[PDB]
């Protein structure tokens, strides 16, 4: 269950886009959108629910 | 006698209700945003809602609102809101998913930005470039945060 | 960069990148989720296909092997308002909203 | 998007197996199943993504 | 999603299905006109005329 | 004394019912046709035709079509439609998984054209070839939605 | 095959394939087996080891 809550919450998941194609017509907004980054520090890895 | 299951069931399909459940923090950021800084002033043509069906047909008729549950879901983190329908050809079945419009105010003559001319800049809030009556380029920082169309809706700066 | 357009013998450096651009940091709240009944796996595994368009299998159409794809509609990722319109489901089978 | 699948699918492997070509960088692929999902309907029946 | 009664859920009510793009990035034209080609690069070693 | 489990069951084979399902998304779709798009009624033959067996084989004898549930489950969006057959020879048994086809609105002014002089090229796109005035040969994209026996009832083009 | 055994310049001319033989093609009921509560996983879990 450890291995696991650390597998599902240490994770890197490609998010996507704001504006991204196929677009609809008359967007005018892109940005790329930041989600579940990797965890760096060990108070962070210390904050994993179980 | 009192037994669990029934034998049959009759209902009533005139008017008809239509339950709609919406987040506490929607409603607790429009409450925020209502009563104190930005304007809300929502003015008596709130209680309108119009609901549209799931082929995206709009429903002719519109309906009231009254609200019957000031409690939030543990499991969902909801609140249910509660409105009529007139139902006069039993076009509606009870049981089915529907899209209600509620009208959260209506704010205002002030402002309205294009998203061309606003950008993000200095690591963090929003930022425009305007231009001053000695023809200068001055940098303001706005608090942009909604979309409506192709504009964002600004309230300082 | 500041010490380009004044040097003499150097003209029209540049960046072969490309200049910082506004970014979109949502940021989830795995203790109210998890306080929610919704598992953590079903939160990535939405954002992942629902906006990242996701890669399931092969199929075949005329005679060559070509792929499926997965994601969410155009008009339903257009703005960071429309984030809050895709729907989890907790583990008793109820139906939670993004922005909760 | 046709021209871009006919290209792939027809002349690409022809292209890709002569003397001296090494890489090919044809604008646009293939075609591809898109499910456009709708969240919304996925809403009204209790489904995921997943 | 089919109920033992026989109602059921198929993968038109929630998704439209449909031959699209693979990749929406890149796009070509040429004088105005839609066009898509291929662009041929040459591999080190052999002769760029034959 | 009012034991919930049985100890025998008695039942009747003549008549028997049959219990299909219809998607509400088809149901309403159907009274938005009904009124302003293809215009369509079927009359006194909306009885009912036969059903279609586990097998796929076709049962002799016809039924008849009174409803019962006017009401949507959560679940799956459907409404339940209940139909009653003869059952004189006790071919029919209770739980048995059929197929029944109901009677949709008569469409009038329908071109139905042949399974092979129409095809689907590159993105599907059901096409045919048409032969105009000048004895040219055209293609023409096609909305060709369903199959009626040997033929595709083509709506456009 | 029959164009090239009336030719006078050649004999014994064949294929190198194999002749077309019966395959027994079976279907599955996915909408039946679904609502009898037959998960359509172990359908081609037992006819792919079986």
């Amino acid at each position: 269950d450890v291995s696991s809550a650390i597998q599902a919450q240490n994770v890197q998941i490609s998010s996507g886009q704001l504006g991204g194609l196929p677009a609809v017509k008359g967007q005018q907004l892109n940005a790329t959108i930041i989600g579940k980054t990797r965890l760096q520090t060990a108070e962070q890895f210390e904050n994993i629910l179980l | 006698n009192g037994q669990a299951n029934a034998m049959a069931t009759v209902q009533q399909l005139d008017p008809i209700y239509v339950d709609v459940t919406q987040p506490s923090t929607a409603l607790l950021r429009l409450r925020r945003e209502l009563a104190s800084g930005q304007l809300e002033r929502a003015g008596d043509n709130a209680a309108k809602v119009s609901l549209k069906l799931e082929d995206g047909s709009q429903y002719p008729l519109e309906g009231r609102l009254e609200f019957s549950e000031v409690s939030v879901d543990e499991g969902t983190g909801s609140v249910t809101i509660r409105a009529v329908f007139p139902n006069p050809n039993n076009e509606l079945l009870p049981g089915m998913f529907v899209h209600a419009q509620l009208q959260e105010g209506v704010k205002q003559k002030a402002i309205l930005a294009p998203q061309q001319g606003v950008t993000r800049d200095l690591k963090g809030q929003a930022t425009a470039l305007v231009v001053n009556a000695q023809n200068k380029v001055e940098l303001r920082v706005i608090k942009a945060d909604r979309v409506i169309g192709d504009k964002w809706l600004v309230t300082e700066g | 960069l500041m010490l380009a357009a004044q040097n003499p013998a150097l003209q029209r450096v540049r960046p072969n990148g490309m200049s910082d651009e506004p970014q979109y940091k949502l940021e989830i709240d795995d203790e109210k989720a998890s306080a929610l009944g919704v598992s953590l796996a079903d939160i990535n595994s939405t954002v992942s296909i629902a906006w990242g368009s996701s890669y399931v299998n092969d199929f075949i159409d005329r005679g060559r092997v070509k792929r499926v794809y997965l994601q969410g509609r155009p008009d339903a990722r257009m703005n960071p308002d429309d984030l809050s319109k895709w729907y989890v489901r907790n583990d008793k089978g109820e139906m939670v909203p993004f922005n909760a | 998007e046709d021209l871009s699948n006919y290209i792939v699918s027809n002349i690409q492997d022809p292209l890709s197996r002569t003397k001296g070509v090494g890489d090919f960088q044809v604008f646009g692929s293939q075609y591809s199943m898109r499910i456009w999902l709708d969240p919304a309907k996925l809403n009204s029946y209790q489904l995921t993504p997943g | 999603k089919v109920n033992p009664d026989g109602s059921q859920v198929r993968l038109k009510d929630v998704a439209d299905v449909g031959l699209g793009g693979q990749d929406y990035s890149i796009n070509a034209q040429f004088n105005g006109s839609p066009a898509s080609g291929i662009a041929i690069k040459l591999a080190t070693g052999a002769n760029a005329l034959d």
